[PDB]
C-alpha cells in the first residue's frame, strides 16, 4: 500500500 | 503506581531499553512453515504507533509499549527465553519481529513490530540477546 519492504532471507543478516 | 494484585512479592521490573518511535501489526497468522514473515501481512500498513518500552524482573523480560504523548501503556508481553514465541524474527531481517502480549483480561495476541530504523529494531534484539546471554545455563 504505503511501500514494500520485505522481510531479508536471500542473506539472512542484521547491521 | 502500584499493581493491581499485591501480597508483598517480588513484583519488580528494571529498565533495559527505551526506543522513540515504534509501530504495531495485530496480524492474522500464527505458525506458518518459515515462522510467520512479515511479507505475508502488513509490513506497511500499522494499527497503532508509540514508543519502546523493555523492563525485565529476573530471568523475565517484558516489551511494555507506551503512547507517545503521555507514556500510557498500549500493551505488555512477558519473555522467558530468547528466541522464543513471546518474541520471534517474522523470518529473517530483524527489521521487525512478532510478540505475544497479554490484553489485560486473563488472555494473549500475537503482534508484529515495525521500527522507524533498521538499527532501533535490531537493538530491540540485542536488548535481549544481553538480558539472556547470561541466563539459559551459559
Amino acid at each position: 500500500s504505503q511501500i514494500t519492504s520485505q522481510v531479508t532471507g536471500q542473506i539472512g543478516w542484521r547491521r | 503506581g502500584s499493581p493491581n494484585s499485591m501480597a508483598t512479592e517480588l513484583e519488580y521490573e528494571s529498565v533495559l531499553c527505551v526506543k522513540p518511535d515504534v509501530s504495531v501489526y495485530r496480524i492474522p497468522p500464527r505458525a506458518s512453515n518459515r515462522g510467520y514473515r512479515a511479507s505475508d501481512w502488513k509490513l506497511d500498513q500499522p494499527d497503532w504507533t508509540g514508543r519502546l518500552r523493555i523492563t525485565s524482573k529476573g530471568k523475565t523480560a517484558y516489551i511494555k509499549l507506551e503512547d507517545k504523548v503521555s507514556g500510557e501503556l498500549f500493551a505488555q508481553a512477558p519473555v522467558e527465553q530468547y528466541p522464543g514465541i513471546a518474541v520471534e524474527t517474522v523470518t529473517d531481517s530483524s527489521r521487525y519481529f512478532v510478540i505475544r502480549i497479554q490484553d489485560g483480561t486473563g488472555r494473549s495476541a500475537f503482534i508484529g513490530i515495525g521500527f522507524t530504523d533498521r538499527g532501533d529494531a535490531f537493538d530491540f534484539n540485542v536488548s535481549l540477546q544481553d538480558h539472556f546471554k547470561w541466563v539459559k545455563q551459559e
